[PDB]
């Protein structure tokens, strides 16, 4: 189960956007709908004050889980 | 507006308020609409500095915002020739509003019931529906 | 223009406005078109500083923009020999407009109904149509 | 409010307090409501600076907060023309409140019983229920 | 030219304009061609500062450019001995033109219809014709 | 309080203490409660600066804390118009208290028996019960 | 030369030009060849500052270059004892020419037809003839 | 205390010591308890600055500590209005005490027998009992 | 002490030494014990600054240390009001002592026989007994 | 000592040397032992600054060291009130001695025979006896 949950998240980095403070309540909704619109070959424009850093949400490999599974079997 | 003219004329002496206001009116006699307009402009300033992380038609008004509106209205009402202290206090309240907008300082509460004004979600994330999470008591 | 001459002559004393305006007119008598032209130029300045992230024919006008237009019009109307305070306040409002353009500060709302002016999408991304996303309830 | 007018008139001479207050009132005679309003505004200031890491309806009031409210009320009551020392001490107490908000300095205790005011959890983490932890005395 | 002499003589008092112009003419009597030549030179300055990202025979003229041409013409017309404020405002408008050329600030619109002047493509990329892109509904 | 008025009137001349105190009292005659209240406020200040790493109802009082309370009480009692040296010494004792709170300097001991005040554990770690440690004389 | 003496004597008062020129001539009477020689030297200066990225026998002359030649000629003609403003404007035009040479600012156009002067290729690359490029419609 | 009043009245002239002390006493006549109390406070200061790396009931007293206590007592006794040199020497001795606490300078010895005061272990490490070390002459 | 009073009264004029000493004594007549006590304190200072890397009961006394003790004693004897040069030379000798303690400069030797004072091992390492070293002439 | 009094009284005028020396002696008449003692102290200073990389009982004395001893003796003999130039030259010779000790400048030679003073090995390394080195003409 832990391995399956790890594969649920692995290989797809979290997509965080850092809107400058003081942005209107309408420009946060469009930013969030854009940062959740990233797909295949996604490409767009962001102002100089915004950032679109990609942070990994699951780092590791399958060796420990499979080693434990093999030993238990 | 956040503060009424009856409060600006109490924090700042009414006689000096009349001295500042009587030229600006058309007739030349002490008027009250000028002070209310200045208070409305100061409240607009504060509203712009607070709308970053608050629902702006404030459910509960922070109790310091009356002071922060009075000071900005007083500075706006001394635009022709202000004292050095008026300018310094206006810079201090602009710094405080910048800190509130950035997130360094919360505006406060209503002193009556200690309730903080609500606001929209500054941070909001969405992910796909959770599967294989520990909350799925099946399997295991 | 964002602010009318009847507001510039209220925030700033009408007598001083007449003193500033009477030379600029052709006849030499107090005129009103000069003040309106200066207000239009200041409104153009603000419009240029706001069109970065707003639809410029503003649906709702922020309530502070009246003050921000009056101050810039007053500075534009004292171009021959301005007071130090007029220049300082003009620099302050230019700084505020730069912060609004950059995104550091929102202009505000209409104080009547707390509505923020709309604008074009600052950020916009397009990707290929989503396939194999979690919204595809098939398979699984 | 944190401090009563009977304490502000003791730390600061009552005669000077009357001199500062008598203009602000409507009639022109020494009044007491002005001082209480200034103390309430200063208490609102301190409340905003403390609500970051405390439950603001303080269960036990730190004993220094009376001084910190008196100084801010005195500065708020000298807004027209303050002494340099008043401004310096107000900056010092703002620095102290900023340090308290940030976490550099705790406000203190009640000097009677040495009890520190409680507050909400600054740090809070949640994890899935612990399995295979050393507390599971089974297996091993 | 962006601004006519009838506008420079309105923003700046005509009497002072005549004082500045009457020496430069050959005869020694107030002339109008000197002001038009200075306005043309200022318009050339602005044109050079705008041709970076605009088609220079502007389809729609930004409404602030009249002010930006008047100020530069006034500075060009005070080259012998200018006031400190004239030099400061000329430096400010040069800074604004530099910001417009760099891309920090858009010039604005025509205040009548809120239309922004067009320009050539600042950024332009060409790639080989797309094959195997998602738009090819074949295969899949 | 850490120091009694009989010590503040010894370190600082009683006549000057009476001069400082006689205005603050209600009647206008030399009083003693004002000095005790100032000493209590200074002791609260020191208590807040020491509670970081000490159990605040101090078991043994450091012998320098009497001086550190007298100086802060003297500064608190000269808030209207202090000498430059009083302010400098107050800044020095605030620096010393900050160093004590940070950990740079220990407050000292009781000069009678050289006992240092106790305090809560600044650092505290918990691990699972130790197994396979060298203290397990089995196996080996 | 870019500007004729009939333009330098219009931008700058002819009387002052005669005052500057009459010593330099051999006879001692107002002369015209000195001004033309200074204009030629200033045009040589501008030509050197523009030949970096332009074919120097300019097909179309930018309209600001007349001003930029007049100012440099005026500075070259006041080499014995210039006003501070003359030196400041000469430094400004040298800065502008440096920016033009570097590429920060284009010189402008001819105001009559909005034509920009041509120049040699600043950037030029050569590669081997393209084979296997997508333009080869064979194979595929 | 580290130094007796009979030494402070020798390093510093007794007449000046009487001048400094006679106001502080209650009666108004030269007293000796004030000097002893100041010496005790200075000794407490030094004790706090030395307890970092010494057992504070010093077995042997460093011979310079008499001077370091006299100087601090003299500064503590001139708190109302000190000479610039007194303040400078007090800062120098505070710097020396800070260096001693940090470890930059050892306090010294007793000049009679050149014995340095002992102290607790600044550095202390514990490891598991040593096995397979070279001291185990077995095996090899 | 490193230097005797008969040397301090030779390097520094005896008359000035008597002038400095006569107030400090109890009677008011020129005394010798004050100078010896100051020399002992200066010798303690030097001893503390040298014990870092020397066995402090010096086997051979460096010949410059007499000068370094005389200067520090002279400064210690002018603590009430020193000349600028006395303070500068005291700072220079403190710098020299700091350099000696750090290791930048050796104190010197005894000028009679050029012998340097011994001291404890600044650096000391211990390793396990050497095996397989080249000194083991076996094997090879 | 490196330099004799007969050389200090030649480089520096004997009359000024007598003026400097006559107070320091006990009787009050011009003396010679004071100058010799100052020269010995200066020679000790130089010896300490040279013992870093020289065998201090110098086999051959560098010829500049006479000047370097005379200058330091002169400064040591003007300790009460020196000229600015004396202090500057003393700082210069201290800088030179520091450079000599560090290794930046060699002291020089004896001008008679150009012989440099010897010293201990600044750098010294020891390795195990060399085997398989190219000097082993065997094998190969």
């Amino acid at each position: 189960r832990d391995f399956a949950e790890f594969l649920e998240i692995y290989g797809l980095p979290m997509r965080v956007g850092k809107y400058p403070t003081g942005s209107t309540n309408r420009e946060k909704a469009t930013l969030m709908q854009a940062v959740m619109d990233i797909g295949r070959r996604a490409g767009g424009i962001i102002p100089m004050g915004m950032t679109l850093d990609f942070q990994s949400a699951a780092d590791g490999q399958s060796d420990p889980f499979m080693a434990m599974i093999g030993w238990a079997e | 507006n956040y503060a009424t003219v009856n409060d600006l004329c109490a924090r700042y002496t009414r006689t000096r308020l009349d001295i500042l206001t009587r030229p600006k009116t058309a007739d030349g006699q002490p008027d009250d609409a000028v002070a209310e307009q200045a208070l409305a402009d100061a409240s607009a300033f504060i509203d712009g500095y607070l709308a970053a992380r608050f629902v702006l038609p404030l459910t509960v008004v922070p109790s310091l915002l009356k002071r922060q509106c009075c000071v900005v209205a007083w500075f706006y009402l001394n635009e022709s020739q202000p004292t050095e202290q008026i300018t310094a206090t206006y810079r201090d309240t602009v710094r405080w509003l910048e800190q509130v907008r950035d997130g360094k300082t919360d505006p406060g509460v209503e002193s009556r019931t200690a309730a903080s004004p609500e606001g929209e979600d500054l941070v909001q994330v969405q992910s796909d529906p959770p599967v294989f999470s520990r909350k799925q008591k099946g399997f295991i």
